[PDB]
RNA sequence: AGAACUUUGAAGGCCGAAGUGGAGAAGGGUUCCAUGUGAACAGCAGUUGAACAUGGGUCAGUCGGUCCUGAGAGAUGGGCGAGCGCCGUUCCGAAGGGACGGGCGAUGGCCUCCGUUGCCCUCGGCCGAUCGAAAGGGAGUCGGGUUCAGAUCCCCGAAUCCGGAGUGGCGGAGAUGGGCGCCGCGAGGCGUCCAGUGCGGUAACGCGACCGAUCCCGGAGAAGCCGGCGGGAGCCCCGGGGAGAGUUCUCUUUUCUUUGUGAAGGGCAGGGCGCCCUGGAAUGGGUUCGCCCCGAGAGAGGGGCCCGUGCCUUGGAAAGCGUCGCACCUUUGCUGGGGUCCGGUGAGCUCUCGCUGGCCCUUGAAAAUCCGGGGGAGAGGGUGUAAAUCUCGCGCCGGGCCGUACCCAUAUCCGCAGCAGGUCUCCAAGGUGAACAGCCUCUGGCAUGUUGGAACAAUGUAGGUAAGGGAAGUCGGCAAGCCGGAUCCGUAACUUCGGGAUAAGGAUUGGCUCUAAGGGCUGGCAGCCGACUUAGAACUGGUGCGGACCAGGGGAAUCCGA
RNA sequence: CCUGGGCAGGGCGAAGCCAGAGGAAACUCUGGUGGAGGUCCGUAGCGGUCCUGACGUGCAAAUCGGUCGUCCGACCUGGG
């Protein structure tokens, strides 16, 4: 897989053609937005819940987001 | 052997097919004199030799 | 304390199968086969025991996957020769051409008199 | 299976753009990087090959040819040489003394490298045990056991 | 573990419970290695701490 | 710490192979393993690789020489006579 | 129906990691699994079986064959031979049918442009067809789960290798600057010309890519054996914490099981360098267990490269595993906690990596695939518009055929058989002990090897003692028997001076308390942390101490063979 | 011939190296380090001396139990 650290490229990858699956994993002080593609699985981890609650709605609709747990 | 070739496996297939008992519906056939199969090969007693 | 087994049909500790034991997420040890280590290329007529630097040391068939930037050096004779022998050949060539010029002008100055 | 070392010499092809690699018998006194000259009018030095018709008498040479073009057949063992003792301008012939002491007359066109073959004195060391003789003959051929006929 | 504690204290280590040579129980080579490494790094430390110059360091080495 | 009286490198053989054979092989056992001064580099690194092959450890300029010594007393006079014949009457 | 041989539970034992364990190659070919009967097979019996009858069971681009040559076998050319044919493998052969480019001619797709076909020119050593390894070379899959029988094959999840792109899939490089004049306050815009086949560091070298045709050069593939030393991992050991389990007549914060991060990609420790720059030393230097290295540039300072199997992160906790539970006994899933807790030591065992040395009249394999470099035949838009090419980041499509069960064995192989025989490999713990010796246990298997009950006569087969003598028996010290390990002294004749030699001959060996010595780390001589080795002494046991096991009788001479 | 696999632990201490002592010099001596050998005890492996042991219509058309020789090699072994 590929870890994403910046704020501008993960959304560009999630708005691609092969972004069929997007999952959200909640952990202790950790939120992971794993976008599955044809070749890789891009993972963006964040430790702030405020930056996650306002970013979860920014995902493109119709991509079948699955909230884990 | 654990791994063999297609020719040897096909040759073993016919031996597996032939190692079968006599059907019980030919005993009542007219003119039948066969009472038991005399070609039953045992895997331990008689080795078919590759 | 836990004895494991091979994973392939090879049963002889030959050079083709070099197993290192590793721990799986399932809490168990198992062999993993390792590719034979690749040696970095050595220069031509240069330093004998010293391999070339900056060139990836991996098996030959792997070089199809590597990029050209990770298989050579920017200078002339990058992935073929070492640094010392390059400047050695440069100096040697320049000096022998200067010596040819010297012997030519010597033949000329001898012809101008004889 | 041979005591004489083999020197790899690279020449430049005079007709094609390619380097030719040859395996000569390394005469004693040559090192890696030394330029070796092969021809008729080559300077008389150790390692250089040149026809026997041009070298003076008493020249210690080795790895010569019986006939012109035989390509180095005589005096090929380690530490052996042949001594040129005579010359004939007309009806070109040359008398040489071989390591066996035999004086043979050969042609004056065949060549010979100058110098003694490296590895001399190879027989001064006793084998000192059967293991070294076995390891020696294992590379040569299966002829070592040599059971006596009267046994 | 109790027997190991006894061995550490010195029990069951007399001449009557030795079945191997002294060089087998404790290799002279590894004892020499330890004794040499200790003194060599001690001398390195003393030379680095300006306690001894290099001319004395070499003769001591 | 003198450990042996007369026997030297051939002390590894022990009591076998006789006495005169060991005495004769010792003379060349001293030479074939001793390092020689490189005539090109200048260091005492001329360990022999094989029979008649002597390579240096500094420049690795390999030379073909004697089987047990760096040079043989026969090849020395052969080279001397070759040089003499070259200088006499212009080769 | 029938029980000593089947099944379950318990107790007592063996194999004890060089196994009576878990897997394989050759070989066997259905022997593997489920159901059913019990006349035949199983050397007694049988409800049992590897027997019988029925029905199932082997899923691959990334496991191996298929590819490559090695020793070697082999057809044609040619030779021989009455002849089936044989020798011969580069020899006595017109033994390259393919391609780069250019030209002529024809054809097809949206005839703009390209793809083909026929001919001409130029160029092009095969090391000669072909076969030859299921251990040699050979690109690329790992984690969890699933069955009565399959696992790197099946499912989930996460990757990767090799091929295809003709109307060339999208991005990024090559791609975009300079000079002159004009307009505009300025930012900027316009007309002409020119550059532009990438950059940075002094270097060793680095990056997101970096035009390349015949040809040439080089490397990897591609290396012997054995000593040492260091790093990494697994296993072993100790101390603390948590879950579960055992004992508790007495003691024991005690004893036992477990306490996780795969391929792939990034970063950081660690290891190696015969790799670069400043400067040049002797009062020689810094260094290893050992060597080795230095004016052909040491010490010191600063940098670079390769492996990074170790650590963290995406994968990754939602799966997996012990624990206490809510539905449920052909609907059985789901709960929540603790697991990714803190560490340490080591001549410890195994695997791997690296450095160095030794051994020689022994130099320790080729080929296929692939890469780099030198050369500069050619191609490309020509400029504030954009091409020749991309070994860069993505996206699409495919990967055919063959084998995959089981035994691999004192019961699935061979020996006429369920035969103390033979048959090639991997993993291998704890205690004693120098040790993979011998002995005792744990994980894992087993019924004592084709039967049991009762008694302990002679003879027999293995095992151990015997008072006094100690080879007096016998052809013969045959067998049996003595010493047997370690520490400390002492070691003859002879000799090739290396040996004899553990010569011979002597003293000690237990248990529990002690003493002394043998180290590392933190700070400008002090404080803490942990391995077992040695030496000495005291006390004590009915002189017993290698307390079992382990295990050299010796000397004096002759003959022969180093 | 080609291609692969394997050989626990201890003893003796060859070359080379360092240090010290003695000597007017030549040089000698001593204590370490070093780890060579077709070296020694000995396991796995490889063979089979003795008991002329047991069996001798046997487990076996050549086996078994003690006792044995060698175990880094002139070593053992698989496949071709
Ligand atoms: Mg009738
Ligand atoms: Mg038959
Ligand atoms: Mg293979
Ligand atoms: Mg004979
Ligand atoms: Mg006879
Ligand atoms: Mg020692
Ligand atoms: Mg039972
Ligand atoms: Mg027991
Ligand atoms: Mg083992
Ligand atoms: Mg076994
Ligand atoms: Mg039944
Ligand atoms: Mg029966
Ligand atoms: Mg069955
Ligand atoms: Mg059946
Ligand atoms: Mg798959
Ligand atoms: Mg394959
Ligand atoms: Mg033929
Ligand atoms: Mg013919
Ligand atoms: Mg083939
Ligand atoms: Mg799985
Ligand atoms: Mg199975
Ligand atoms: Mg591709
Ligand atoms: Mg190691
Ligand atoms: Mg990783
Ligand atoms: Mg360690
Ligand atoms: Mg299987
Ligand atoms: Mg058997
Ligand atoms: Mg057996
Ligand atoms: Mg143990
Ligand atoms: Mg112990
Ligand atoms: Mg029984
Ligand atoms: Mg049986
Ligand atoms: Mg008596
Ligand atoms: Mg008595
Ligand atoms: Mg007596
Ligand atoms: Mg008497
Ligand atoms: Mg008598
Ligand atoms: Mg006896
Ligand atoms: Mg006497
Ligand atoms: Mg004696
Ligand atoms: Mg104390
Ligand atoms: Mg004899
Ligand atoms: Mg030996
Ligand atoms: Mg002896
Ligand atoms: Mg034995
Ligand atoms: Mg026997
Ligand atoms: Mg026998
Ligand atoms: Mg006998
Ligand atoms: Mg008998
Ligand atoms: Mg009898
Ligand atoms: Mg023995
Ligand atoms: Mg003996
Ligand atoms: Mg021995
Ligand atoms: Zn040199």
């Amino acid at each position: 897989p590929r870890k994403i650290e910046e704020i501008k490229d993960f959304l560009l990858t999630a708005r691609r053609k092969d972004a069929k699956s997007v999952k959200i994993k909640k952990n202790k002080d950790n939120v992971k937005f794993k976008v599955r593609c044809s070749r890789y699985l891009y993972t963006l981890v964040i430790t702030d819940k405020e930056k996650a609650e306002k970013l979860k709605q920014s995902l493109p609709p119709g991509l079948a987001v699955k909230d884990l747990k | 052997s654990s791994h063999k070739t297609f020719r040897i496996k096909r040759f073993l297939a016919k031996k597996q097919k032939q190692n079968r008992p006599i059907p019980q519906w030919i005993r009542m056939k007219t003119g039948n004199k066969i009472r038991y199969n005399s070609k039953r090969r045992h895997w331990r007693r008689t080795k078919l030799g590759l | 304390v836990q004895r494991l087994t091979y994973r392939r049909r090879l049963s002889y500790n030959t050079a083709s199968n070099k197993t290192r034991l590793s721990r799986t997420p399932g809490n168990r040890i198992v062999y993993l086969y390792t590719k034979k280590v690749g040696k970095a290329p050595k220069s031509a007529c240069g330093v004998c025991p010293g391999r070339l630097r900056g060139v990836r040391a991996v098996r030959p068939k792997v070089l199809m996957r590597l990029s050209k930037t990770q298989k050579h050096v920017s200078r002339a004779y990058g992935g073929s020769m070492c640094a010392k022998c390059v400047r050695d050949r440069i100096k040697r060539a320049f000096l022998i051409e200067e010596q040819k010029i010297v012997v030519k002008v010597l033949k000329a100055q001898a012809q101008s008199q004889k | 299976g041979r005591g004489a070392p083999l020197a790899k010499v690279v020449f430049r092809d005079p007709y094609r753009f390619k380097k030719r690699t040859e395996l000569f018998i390394a005469a004693e006194g040559i090192h890696t990087g030394q330029f070796v000259y092969c021809g008729k009018k080559a300077q008389l030095n150790i390692g250089n090959v040149l026809p026997v018709g041009t070298m003076p008498e008493g020249t210690i040479v080795c790895c010569l040819e019986e006939k012109p073009g035989d390509r180095g057949k005589l005096a090929r063992a380690s530490g052996n040489y042949a001594t040129v003792i005579s010359h004939n301008p007309e009806t070109k012939k040359t008398r040489v003394k071989l390591p066996s002491g035999s004086k043979k007359v050969i042609s004056s066109a065949n060549r010979a490298v100058v110098g003694v073959v490296a590895g001399g004195g190879r027989i001064d060391k006793p084998i000192l045990k059967a293991g070294r003789a076995y390891h020696k003959y294992k590379a040569k051929r299966n002829c070592w056991p040599r059971v006596r006929g009267v046994a | 573990r109790k027997n190991t504690l006894a061995r550490r204290k010195g029990r069951h280590m007399g001449i009557g419970k030795r079945k191997g040579t002294a060089n087998a129980r404790m290799p002279e080579k590894v004892t020499w290695m330890r004794r040499m490494r200790i003194l060599r790094r001690l001398l390195r430390r003393y030379r680095e701490s300006k306690k001894i110059d290099r001319h004395m360091y070499h003769s001591l080495y | 710490a003198k450990r042996t009286k007369k026997v030297g490198i051939v002390g590894k053989y022990g009591t076998r192979y006789g006495a005169s054979l060991r005495k004769m092989v010792k003379k060349i056992e001293i030479s074939q393993h001793a390092k020689y001064t490189c005539s090109f580099c200048g260091k005492t690194k001329m360990k022999r690789r094989a029979v008649g092959i002597w390579h240096c450890g500094s420049c690795m300029k390999t030379v073909a020489g004697g089987a047990w010594t760096y040079n043989t007393t026969s090849a020395v006079t052969v080279k001397s006579a070759i040089r003499r014949l070259k200088e006499l009457k212009d080769q």
